[PDB]
């Protein structure tokens, strides 16, 4: 046997992997192959395989056995582009002991890791793992170690997204939470540390595995992935469409691409979305497709804190990011689940040169012992935090409501924003005409008297403008040509802050 | 129009140049009556549209050339998009 033959055989098996017969069980469950995953999400012919002949050096517990010397041990790792742009990949193979992490698995994902944090290029994980491989033991909690770090290291650097394809349990269940985006698959992918076996075994409680850590819950309940696609091809379509908005590292301006819509023109739908009536809610995102190029949004977690909205678009070709409020849900109130959500995507977006547009409406917070208990408190400063450190433009547009604190946590001027517009129905005051006056005129006769002129003068956007609070208010038919303005000056922005080792967000 | 056929025709036009979104419209029915044999030769009674759409209205039918031209088009304008998508400003 030449060495030649000896080669054309690895990269046989290398290719099959698991084997076809668990090629074939792979595909009987609706899923696809680890490699068949890659060539769909890169560039036909853009990817490059590195490291296809490594195997595990394991020689305990029958590891030495050839049946168990599989190359590739179970990743598939390499580079490749996405649209010209160069990404670095991996994959998980469950059909290689599982999916399970070994020592030399986890070596390969660092290797990727270190190659793309140098040359400064985002990393996409297809993750799918039944955990550790035990038969190891303790190599393959270094191996979490090593990839943590690197997680870690890579934060505000590059661009971390991690697309979940199958089960993920043990410490695997770790790396999305340090990674920027956590998408999944539904019925497909789950995430969970611990499977419904160990909760019946601990606790009195009856759960199955679509409960525990299926996709449904994790995008509509606990807030962890930020969005589910319904099956494996329509999830990399729209993967590729998601990375065409990012940067390729922290050190790049957000990206500008061709854009055919004028970014001159008027919309003159949004005049009237706003009612005059403070009790009928509207749906902020008919303004917010009206202004972005094209009328193309891309909604991240739909389903979860629906209160607030928050998700990417382009205007005039440049990449930028959206946070509003929704009046349709919780009247647009902020609480607990919002703020998470807010704070997170804004902080992504300041760390990548993304700028940032605001629709504020929002009359307060959530009231209620639910939200006390909770850590109401401790969470809001997550969004007030978060906008009033970002150095990234920021231009804020008030379309109805924003009253007392609330005002100032949903970017407001005075936390170093570069303009902020109102519409004519915008009303900025630190309570409505209600509590004021009541408050203001407590045991006084003629009250209502009082309220009348009180409403006349204060329910309105002026108050405010004249103090600097606001600095034109627009027809809101002009609010798109009035942003791509101001997005297009404000891209040469640079300010300094005083030097400190790292922030201290208030958890 | 000057004539029977230029009035038609121009209303062909009109209506697929004329864009309504975010209600639910009528432009299909109108944009294949005016189009319709009996229509254009004038065989029309009061009970017309009863004749013709004796099961409700089913939506414009197209013919062998007229799929080709509508996969053609849509082909077409899907990989415009594609193409699109890779003009970035180089880094
Ligand atoms: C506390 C911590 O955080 S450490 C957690 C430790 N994690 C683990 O060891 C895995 C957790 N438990 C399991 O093994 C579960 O079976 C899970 C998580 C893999 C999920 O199971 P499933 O998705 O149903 O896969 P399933 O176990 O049925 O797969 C069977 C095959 O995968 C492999 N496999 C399954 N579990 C493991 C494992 N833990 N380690 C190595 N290989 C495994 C087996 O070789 C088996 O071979 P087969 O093809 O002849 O069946
Ligand atoms: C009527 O009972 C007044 C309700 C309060 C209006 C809303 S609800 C939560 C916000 N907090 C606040 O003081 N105003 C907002």
């Amino acid at each position: 046997t030449s060495v030649n033959e000896r080669i054309e055989n690895k990269r046989r098996t290398a290719l099959l992997g698991g084997g076809q017969r668990r090629i074939d069980a792979q595909h009987k469950r609706g899923k696809l192959t680890a490699r068949e995953r890659i060539s769909l999400l890169l560039d036909p012919g853009s990817f490059v395989e590195s490291d296809m002949f490594v195997e595990h050096r394991c020689a305990d517990f029958g590891m030495a056995a050839d049946k168990n010397k599989f190359p590739g041990d179970s990743v598939v790792t390499g580079r490749g582009r996405i649209n010209g742009r160069l990404v670095y990949v991996f994959s998980q193979d469950f059909t290689v002991f599982g999916g399970s992490l070994s020592g030399a698995h986890a070596q390969k994902i660092c290797k990727i890791m270190d190659q793309a944090i140098t040359v400064g290029a985002p990393v996409i994980g297809l993750n799918d793992s039944g955990g550790a491989r035990i038969q190891e033991g303790v190599e393959s909690l270094a191996g979490y170690a090593d990839i943590f770090l690197r997680n870690v290291t890579a934060s505000g650097v590059i661009p971390q997204i991690s697309l979940i394809m199958g089960p993920c349990a043990g410490g695997a269940v770790y790396s999305p939470a340090l990674t920027d985006f956590t998408f999944m698959v539904k019925d497909t992918s789950y995430l969970f540390i611990t499977g419904p076996d160990v909760v019946k075994s601990v606790t009195n409680e009856d759960v199955t595995q679509e409960e525990l850590g299926g996709a449904k819950t994790h995008t509509t309940m606990s807030g962890v992935a930020h969005r589910a696609f319904e099956n494996d091809v329509d999830a990399l379509c729209n993967l590729r469409d998601f990375f065409n908005y990012l940067p390729l590292s922290s050190q790049d301006p957000a990206p500008v691409r061709e854009c055919h819509d004028p970014s001159d023109r008027l919309v003159p739908e949004l005049d009237t979305i706003v009612p005059l009536e403070s009790t009928k809610a509207y749906n902020m995102v008919d303004i917010i497709h009206s202004v972005v190029d094209e009328r193309e949004f891309f909604e991240i977690m739909p389903n979860y804190a629906k209160n607030i909205i928050v998700g990417f678009a382009r205007m005039n070709g440049r990449t930028v990011g959206i946070v509003g409020n929704q009046p349709k849900v919780a009247s647009g109130c902020l609480d607990i689940n919002s703020s998470v959500k807010g704070a997170r995507f804004v902080r992504f977006c300041d760390a990548f040169n993304i700028p940032l547009i605001t629709f504020v409406d929002v009359p307060g917070f959530l009231p209620g012992t639910a939200q006390e208990y909770g850590g109401i408190i401790r969470h809001g400063a997550k969004l007030l935090y978060a906008f009033a450190e970002a150095t990234v433009p920021k231009v804020t547009v008030i379309t109805r409501k924003a009253y007392g604190g609330a005002y100032d946590v949903m970017s407001s001027k005075h936390l170093c924003g570069d303009t902020n517009y109102a519409w004519p129905t915008a009303e900025i005051a630190v309570m409505g005409a209600k509590g004021a006056v009541e408050i203001i005129f407590k045991g006084h006769e003629n009250v209502e008297a009082a309220q009348a002129e009180y409403i006349e003068k204060f329910a309105n956007p002026f108050p405010a403008a004249v103090r600097g609070f606001v600095d034109d208010i627009i027809q809101p038919s002009s609010t798109r040509a009035r942003i791509c303005c101001d997005l297009d000056v404000l891209a040469s922005k640079k300010v300094q802050r005083p030097w400190r080792k790292h922030a201290n967000i208030p958890l | 129009g000057s004539d029977r056929t230029e009035a038609l025709k121009r209303m062909a036009d009109a209506l697929d140049n004329y864009v309504i979104r975010g209600v639910t419209h009528n432009i299909a029915l109108l944009r294949e009556v005016i189009i319709n044999s009996r229509f254009v030769k004038g065989d029309i009674s009061t009970k017309f549209l009863s004749d013709v759409y004796p099961d409700g209205f089913k939506g414009h039918m197209l013919t062998k050339s007229e799929k080709n031209q509508l996969l053609a088009i849509a082909s077409s304008l899907f990989v415009a998009f594609q193409l699109r998508a890779q003009h970035f400003q180089e880094n």
